[PDB]
């Protein structure tokens, strides 16, 4: 989250996302969304 | 710390002491990172009648820097174009010193006087107002006595020097415009005393 | 100190990336810098 | 409170440059200088200004 | 050192007046350029 | 050397014309550590003709 | 376990040690006809109180690296190291900053920290790291 919070940081100021910038983000956002599907998997069952 | 170390080459020039391995890094110290930083800061030089005594003198050795011995191509023009991009910003009336320390050689027509009669056409043609119209060249002064015979007499020593010479295509083309140009340069009217 | 100045200085040109790491490891350690050009030393450039 | 503050310390930066003031009075420079410390000459200008 | 202060209730580090009960007099010291050189304090009040 | 590798550490002109920051700062950085005072004295220095 | 957080007024205290005895000095500066600062000595407050009406300081705002550069191109937040803060003077409302003065001669490499009337410029950030290993 920090890192893709640094990339926002980086790329607010420019208009329009380049194609190595776009890349990039998508393969944080795949990353992360399988973190969260770990994470929801962890807490699925009511595992207190 | 610039000049001083320019002289000290400029003695070391005598071929007594040309191979010496101090001459050669003198002469390599002096090549580069130095006479280029010049070059760079040859427009900054007009206007520089204050130090006047002392750019002559530099002036001086610059040329002897570029006439010495046991210096690579390289180096040797290096040396000319930084004679030639400081000569560019020079007002005409500092440098009859070098004029008439050329008019040792470029009369010759000698292997080390292509270089020179160069030198005079660019600035003859660039202050062709300071000597053929009567008054002077803008922001300077009207063009000394002296300067008119000293240029008279180059005009004529190049000319008669290549009068009796056998003919070389690279030297009469290289020759030509210097002649044409003090030709132009120096009024039709003039008489010397 | 060959090494660095080989590494940062390429082609005539200085890398920019290359020269700040290296200025901010030197300036993180000044006793690279020697007896002179030291805070505590204080030799000098032309006494040294 | 601020106003407190200024007061206070532009009195005492005040006062300090009178008794300066008042400690070579009469009494000409010469060669060397007063015994006195330097004035805070610096001071009193910024806080002038 | 202000973390724990609360609103509505005295703290330390804080410029204020000490009024008596009837509010008309506080706590003030001598008048400027005193004979006492502002040494005693007293319940003026008014317009001190 | 360790003046030669400082000196080629410095931002291209470019950069500074250009108004950058980062540039900035490492030139005000470089002239800090050395003063020109030293520079020009020492280049003052003779050799052993 | 309290976290510090921004807006809030803080004291910022060194800790030296002088002939086997630790004194505990804080930095102060007037703001008002002198900008640069000095240490008060917070200890021996039974003997001699000090002046800590000078010596309060305010977190006016807590930024990253690049949101900092960002801003310089162009809610109590809680701070952690990596982080520039800027501090601006109780009294004088001044920022504390990082002037160009060079008034030391022990060491030639050092600068002056004083207060500065605006908040623009990268002088007046600086940025906190963690003096521990934990």
């Amino acid at each position: 989250q920090e890192s893709i919070s640094d990339f926002y940081w980086y790329y607010s100021g420019k208009d329009v996302i380049e194609e190595q910038g776009k890349r990039n983000f998508s393969k944080a956002m795949s990353v992360a969304k399988q973190v969260f599907n770990s994470l929801t998997e962890y807490i699925q069952g009511p595992c207190t | 710390g610039f000049l001083p170390d320019m002289r000290a080459a400029a003695s070391l020039d005598t071929a007594t002491f040309s191979t010496t391995e101090m001459a050669l890094a003198l002469n390599r110290y002096l090549c580069l990172a130095v006479l280029p930083l010049i070059t760079k800061c040859a427009p900054l030089f007009a206007g520089t009648e204050h130090r006047a005594i002392m750019v002559d003198s530099m002036l001086h050795t610059v040329y002897r820097l570029s006439r010495g011995r046991s210096l690579t191509k390289a180096q040797r023009d290096v040396i000319e174009d930084c004679l030639m991009a400081l000569c560019r910003y020079i007002r005409p009336s500092m440098l009859q010193h070098l004029l008439r320390r050329l008019v040792f050689d470029v009369p010759i027509l000698n292997e080390f006087a292509k270089m020179p009669l160069k030198l005079l056409t660019n600035h003859y043609e660039r202050c062709w107002k300071y000597y053929c119209l009567p008054t002077g060249w803008a922001n300077f002064g009207v063009t000394s006595e002296e300067e008119l015979h000293l240029t008279r007499k180059l005009f004529w020593g190049i000319f008669d020097s290549l009068a009796h010479k056998k003919y070389d295509q690279e030297l009469y083309r290289m020759a030509m415009p210097c002649l044409c140009a003090i030709a132009g340069a120096l009024p039709p009217d003039y008489v010397d005393a | 100190l060959d090494f660095l100045r080989f590494a940062v200085f390429v082609n005539g040109e200085s890398v920019e990336e290359n020269a700040n790491v290296v200025v901010r490891l030197l300036i993180r350690k000044p006793e690279c810098f020697g007896p002179a050009l030291r805070g505590e030393g204080g030799s000098g450039l032309l006494a040294a | 409170s601020q106003a407190a503050r200024m007061i206070h310390s532009t009195a005492g930066l005040y006062n300090q440059f009178i008794k300066g003031l008042d400690s070579f009075s009469g009494k000409p420079r010469g060669s060397g200088p007063p015994a006195g410390p330097a004035l805070p000459i610096e001071a009193v200008i910024l806080s002038l200004q | 050192i202000c973390s724990c202060c609360e609103e509505g209730y005295v703290t330390g580090g804080h410029v204020l007046r000490l009024f008596h009960g009837h509010m008309d007099e506080c706590l003030t010291i001598s008048a400027a350029d005193s004979d006492d050189q502002r040494r005693l304090v007293y319940y003026e009040g008014g317009a001190v | 050397a360790l003046i030669d590798l400082l000196g080629r550490c410095a931002p291209e002109m470019h950069l500074i014309q250009a108004g950058k920051g980062e540039a900035l700062r490492i030139r005000a950085i470089l002239r800090s550590l050395v003063p020109l005072d030293d520079l020009v004295g020492i280049i003052s220095l003779p050799l052993q003709i | 376990v309290q976290f510090l957080r921004t807006d809030d007024e803080v004291v910022l205290q060194c800790s030296a040690t002088v002939l086997k005895e630790q004194l505990k000095l804080c930095l102060a500066a007037e703001g008002f006809g002198n900008r640069l600062c000095f240490l008060e000595p917070t200890s021996n407050a039974q003997n001699v109180p000090p002046d800590l009406a000078i010596c309060c300081f305010t977190l006016e705002q807590s930024l990253s690296v690049r949101a900092l550069q960002e801003m310089l191109a162009n809610g109590h937040r809680t701070l952690l190291y990596g982080h520039a803060i800027l501090l601006r003077h109780a009294h004088s409302r001044m920022y504390l900053s990082c002037l160009t003065t060079s008034r030391s001669m022990t060491d030639k490499l050092a600068f002056d920290v004083g207060l500065q009337e605006d908040a623009t410029g990268e002088a007046c950030w600086w940025t906190m790291h963690p003096a521990s290993k934990q």
